């Protein structure tokens, strides 16, 4: 869940 | 590639992931050991749950909410305690795109700023945000599910890989979407971190007109393969979401  | 005028600009679109569109994300309730404290603020809506909100109000769609959804927190989030469940009630939702303005100055009601922040919050949801000073989410595979499943989009929503494409297939792609007023959800990852962001234009000599998510900051345009906002970065050097590029295309109404 790196997509910030 | 045909020119394009923003097309976020030109409805005075401009979200961010702080107030007052983050006033219904989760509270942060602990410290994390090292950090300073963010105890008793919202959350970041996270970029993801920004750039497609940016779009959700391009189209002021839908009017109603299809389906509810729920996610648990991952248990290493130090924001939070453990077990944390999350749960929209989107199938309930009645959206009011009157009250979810295109931007927010401040000095909107009480009424459309918690407007807007029920949009980014159900959206974040629906993208399993992982909450924080900065949230984050997988991403294209989530929302291309959640505009179809959860928010009623057409079936003509999916997640393309730029590894699936020559790079004109893929940019003609991006252009076909512009020529139908249609804002593309974008995301990629490198040496300042992964960030989702909305494709909304074209200059004709393959630059692409680029909202950030972060208000203005940086918006402009862009190479695909040089995504490389100046607002990051520290010590002075380069950096953009410039590998593992996804786009969400086909993004309208059903």
């Amino acid at each position: 869940a790196e997509i910030x | 590639q045909p020119v394009v005028k923003s097309l976020l600009n030109s409805k005075g679109i401009h979200y961010n992931q702080g107030n007052p569109y983050n006033l219904l994300t989760p509270v942060i309730e602990k410290v994390k050991p090292g950090e300073q404290s963010f105890v008793g603020q919202h959350a970041a809506t996270g970029c993801v749950a920004t750039a497609t909100a940016q779009i959700m109000k391009y189209h002021n769609y839908p009017n109603k909410g299809l389906k509810d959804y729920t996610y648990t927190l991952s248990s290493n989030n130090p924001y939070f305690n453990h077990p944390k469940n999350l749960f929209a009630a989107i199938s309930t939702r009645q959206y009011n795109w009157n009250n979810i303005l295109p931007t927010y100055s401040g000095r909107e009601s009480n009424v459309q700023k918690m407007a807007i922040s029920e949009l980014m919050a159900d959206v974040g949801i629906s993208v399993d945000m992982d909450y924080g000073p900065s949230s984050g989410s997988a991403g294209s595979s989530r929302v291309q599910r959640a505009l179809k499943e959860n928010f009623g989009y057409n079936q003509s929503v999916h997640q393309i890989n730029r590894s699936d494409f020559s790079k004109q297939d893929w940019e003609a792609q991006i252009d076909k979407e512009l020529s139908q007023n249609q804002p593309v959800y974008y995301q990629g990852v490198g040496k300042v971190g992964g960030h989702a962001f909305v494709i909304d234009g074209a200059d004709g000599r393959n630059f692409y007109h680029v909202n950030w998510g972060w208000g203005g900051v940086s918006d402009g345009f862009f190479r695909l393969d040089a995504l490389n906002p100046s607002a990051l970065g520290t010590g002075g050097g380069a950096g953009g979401f410039n590998g593992y590029q996804s786009a969400v295309v086909g993004i309208k109404p059903l």
